[PDB]
């Protein structure tokens, strides 16, 4: 979850979690989560020479 | 059971003792730092409702972190003065029946006498009903007079001893330990502290002072070491416990950095509100610079086999003479020359 | 009484530090610094191998810590504040501003206690990075570069070893010669290197000269530092007031949240000193801050010192069994009662007490079960390298009716 | 304080009430010390309204 | 403090005073006897 | 690449400069006697011989 | 470089010679001291004997 823009449109909507041996990485949420709602970055604070 | 009695009624058994006590003083320090020592960050400050035992209390918590920007060492402090010891300087015997877990011997008759002779004489003892399932604590006094007791740990020696060893920054030991000797390999701590087909490294003539001591599976090394944790259950502080435990050590860093970083503030191992000078109490965190425990030695003070040698007749300075006739004057080798009016 | 409000800038521990706002602080994971530093050589010849310059990149992160402040409220100043235009009458409008009133009085003290405890955490953090100076310095001075052998560095740990016990009580020892205590203290500030020089605005004196560091003490050891030893230089100094803000935005905001990383006067009385060369504030900040509340000053540590004292030892080459002179200790009995060996040890307590450690006290540890464990060692010593020995001394047989 | 700061301090008071107590006629040749210690008298008393 | 001050006193009249023309003396045992040092405030003071 | 190679230059034409003065001291190291027999022997006998 | 000698025993019976009569005297009949020695003591380079 990023809030990028699709670049394509996906068609044939079937069910994707009976095929999840390809892929790797499947993660599969019910209605909504607060994983969704994490914002941990990480920061470089500048170089001395 | 015949070397209580010896001792009880005034024999002398063929074996000696080395006493190791710590004491704590109140220092005055001094702090220098340069100019950009921190990179110190300020948050955004947020507050927390609580309900309380009538209304209600407003916690406000602001985070922030600090950097250290200085490629060298940007900060240096040095003890300055010396305040009143904190501590006692008394002769409280360790007792060791607060401890549970060795093998019990067979009469249990022999066991209640021996520890029934031992509390007499004695300051600390445990409880009379002994309860289990608990932790053995002494029984609380009522006020005390000149600071917390200090207990002091007994490590025999046998008697033929070169008393020179005592007269200088000796280790109760037997033979000087450590990481700080190394230059070569990995597992050298192991051969230094325990390996005696090779000689000491200090006296650098013989394997070990007291061979009572010092190997891998002695009397001093299975009573005292918190590896084999024999004396676990005793809520007392041992002072003799950081001399003979080998230190966790990883070998990445140099030997002189390294002895840098183990300087400074160490958080206690000790009880400071209590009485008997306990073990460290978890939460307490209380960071106490810590001289002599990063070398592995101790300073002898100054102490005398008879009252007449101690003092003399001038009204003045101590005594000054180093054997009688069979008797021993050990001066003063200790950082506290000339503090402790006496 | 009315409390004073103390500023963090205006104190003088501020130059020790670069505070710098953050709002989104709670959403940084780790923080990173870098350093690129090089070094230079000499040339030379013989059977010497040629040297390569090295460059160093050392990398270091933040420590994320906190402050804490309560701050409580009675429950009948809840529901007397709990009204909305319901009320206004004579009586209880005096009660809402005593509620109010303790109000404010109580969350200003709250605001000031932030202030007030900044400088806390500098000292706790500060007492938490200084090594010794006992053992800096030696090492700054008595190897010249590094990498050294076992022997050099050998003879500089024995060295240490010295210095540590001398060393170790030097204000209150010689407080009788000013002179030793100026030519350590110019010892202590040329033992730390600095740190970077970028800045915009930084803390100077009145003539324009730049400050070098601060020097923090106990106010008794301020008073006797100021006395008679080091020299005044001026009694005001030039003090930045503003903190400086940096934020994210735009293309370091959608770096943030897509891929995870993200990259970058006032004149105040205060009393500053010259040591050695450099010129250094020398702040006892106990008066302002410690003063009437129930934490504890730092600067006030404590050292542990462990003392050994042999017990019954007996001499036992005859050798030594000598007196200085003929008649030191004469008795009226017919045989000397010190040829005898001691059993007893006399040392002096804390308040100058006599006291003594008679061998009877031994029985809390000797006579414990604790001798008789011979199990264990009995179990590690039979798993060793054993050579087939004679078996003469150790072997009991039966009779065979002869 | 707990107990151990209250013993410390009261075997402190014994001694400095044992040996500061005629510290003008014991002192006496010594004019820097009684200066010394009036300030000390001095400064130790806190002020009123 | 609920405490006593022992002052210069000794069980024996000769071991009190020195053979030096000056102070008094300052051996504490002797044989049997016993002279206690002065630990009284008084010590500077009370002329001998 | 090319930043490297100059900064690693220009330390390298800095090292003759700095090991002149290293080479000075060896020269002026290996061509003094000592004081104590320099200062005697310029003292007592008058010429030699 | 140092010196020492170790198991030297000073031949003329003059020489063995005592500055005062109780100096360092003993408990046995015989004395400790007539007998020739055989070791030597120093010191090390931290000052251990």
């Amino acid at each position: 979850p990023a809030g990028i823009i699709p670049t394509g449109n996906v068609l044939s909507t079937i069910e994707v979690c009976a095929h999840r041996c390809i892929f790797d990485f499947f993660k599969q949420i019910r209605s909504d989560d607060n994983s969704l709602y994490s914002a941990q970055f990480d920061i470089l604070l500048g170089t001395y020479c | 059971i015949s070397l209580t009695h010896q001792l009880r009624t005034g024999f002398h058994p063929g074996i000696a003792f080395t006493v190791v006590r710590q004491d704590r003083f109140a220092t005055e320090q001094l702090l220098y730092a340069e100019r950009a020592s921190e990179s110190y960050f300020v948050g955004q400050i947020q507050v927390h409702h609580h309900d309380a035992i009538g209304g209600v209390n407003f916690t406000l918590t602001q985070p922030r972190a600090h950097v250290d920007l200085g490629v060298g060492y940007t900060a240096v402090c040095a003890t300055a003065a010396l305040r009143c010891p904190l501590t006692d300087m008394g002769n409280t015997a360790q007792n060791l029946f607060f401890s549970r877990g060795g093998v019990p011997m067979l009469h249990d008759n022999v066991t209640e006498s021996l520890r029934r002779i031992t509390a007499s004489g004695g300051r600390l003892n445990p409880t009379e009903p002994l309860p289990i399932f608990g932790g053995l604590r002494p029984a609380t006094s009522a006020g005390i007079a000149r600071g917390q007791a200090s207990v002091c740990e007994f490590v025999a020696m046998p008697v033929s001893t070169d008393l020179q060893y005592f007269r200088t920054a000796c280790n109760p030991r037997g033979r000087a330990s450590g990481m700080l000797y190394m230059g070569d390999r990995d597992a050298d701590i192991e051969a230094i502290m325990f390996d005696h087909t090779q000689s000491d490294v200090a006296y650098t003539d013989r394997a070990t002072l007291n061979p009572w001591a010092s190997q891998k599976h002695s009397y001093g090394d299975r009573l005292y070491n918190g590896t084999y944790n024999l004396t676990g259950a005793s809520p007392i502080y041992s002072p003799c416990f950081k001399f003979f435990t080998p230190a966790e050590v990883n070998t990445n860093c140099n030997t002189l950095d390294r002895l840098l970083m183990e300087a400074k503030a160490v958080a206690s191992q000790s009880s400071t509100d209590t009485e008997y000078q306990f073990k460290r109490p978890p939460g307490s965190t209380e960071m106490t610079q810590d001289p002599c425990g990063l070398f592995q030695e101790a300073y002898p003070p100054l102490c005398s086999s008879d009252a007449a040698m101690l003092r003399t007749a001038h009204a003045g300075e101590t005594g000054a003479d180093e054997v009688h006739l069979a008797q021993y004057l050990i001066r003063d080798a200790s950082p506290l020359r000339g503090c402790l009016p006496l | 009484n009315t409390l004073n409000f103390v500023r963090f800038l205006e104190l003088g521990l501020s130059v020790a530090c670069i505070c710098t706002k953050f709002p989104e602080l709670a959403y940084v994971r780790d923080g990173v610094i870098q350093f690129e530093v090089q070094q230079p050589m000499i040339a030379r010849d013989g059977p010497h191998p040629v040297d390569q310059p090295v460059h160093n990149y050392m990398v270091k992160r933040i420590h994320k810590r906190s402050l804490s402040a309560a701050f409580a409220i009675a429950s009948e100043a809840l529901s007397l504040l709990s009204n909305t235009y319901v009320d206004g009458t004579e009586i209880d409008s005096s009660l809402r501003i005593r509620a109010i009133q303790q109000m404010a009085r109580n969350l200003r003290t709250v605001l000031d206690s932030f202030e007030r405890g900044t400088a806390d955490q500098l000292l706790g953090v500060l007492l938490e990075k200084a090594p010794p100076l006992s053992l800096l310095s030696p090492i700054n001075k008595f190897q010249p570069e590094g990498h050294l052998n076992r022997v050099a560095r050998a003879a500089l740990l024995s060295d240490l070893k010295r210095r540590v016990c001398a060393d170790m009580f030097f204000m209150t020892r010689h407080a009788r010669e000013p002179r030793l205590i100026s030519a350590y203290l110019s010892d202590m500030v040329s033992c730390t290197q600095p740190s970077v020089m970028v800045s915009r605005i930084t803390h100077t004196n009145t003539r324009g000269r730049q400050v070098d560091g601060v020097l923090v003490t106990t106010a008794t050891l301020k008073r006797q530092l100021l006395q008679g030893i080091l020299q005044i230089d001026d009694t005001a100094a030039d003090v930045p007031v503003t903190y400086g803000e940096m934020v994210l935005q735009g293309t370091n905001l959608v770096t943030a949240l897509v891929m995870g990383k993200a990259v970058r006067n006032a004149r105040v009385p205060a009393d500053l000193v010259i040591v050695g060369d450099k010129l250094v504030f020398l702040e006892a900040l106990e008066r302002r801050v410690y003063q009437a509340t129930r934490v504890a000053y730092p600067l006030i540590g404590n050292i542990d010192i462990t003392f050994i004292m042999p017990m019954g030892v007996f001499q036992a080459n005859s050798m030594d069994r000598y007196t200085r002179h003929a008649g030191d200790f004469s008795t009226v009995s017919e045989q000397d009662p010190r040829q005898f060996p001691p059993q007893g040890i006399f040392f002096y307590n804390k308040d100058g007490i006599l006291t003594q450690l008679t061998l009877r006290d031994a029985m809390g540890t000797i006579c414990h079960s604790s001798l008789l464990d011979v199990e264990a060692t009995l179990v590690a010593l039979r798993q060793q390298h054993l050579d087939r020995q004679c078996y003469f001394g150790v072997y009991v047989a039966e009779g065979t009716e002869d």
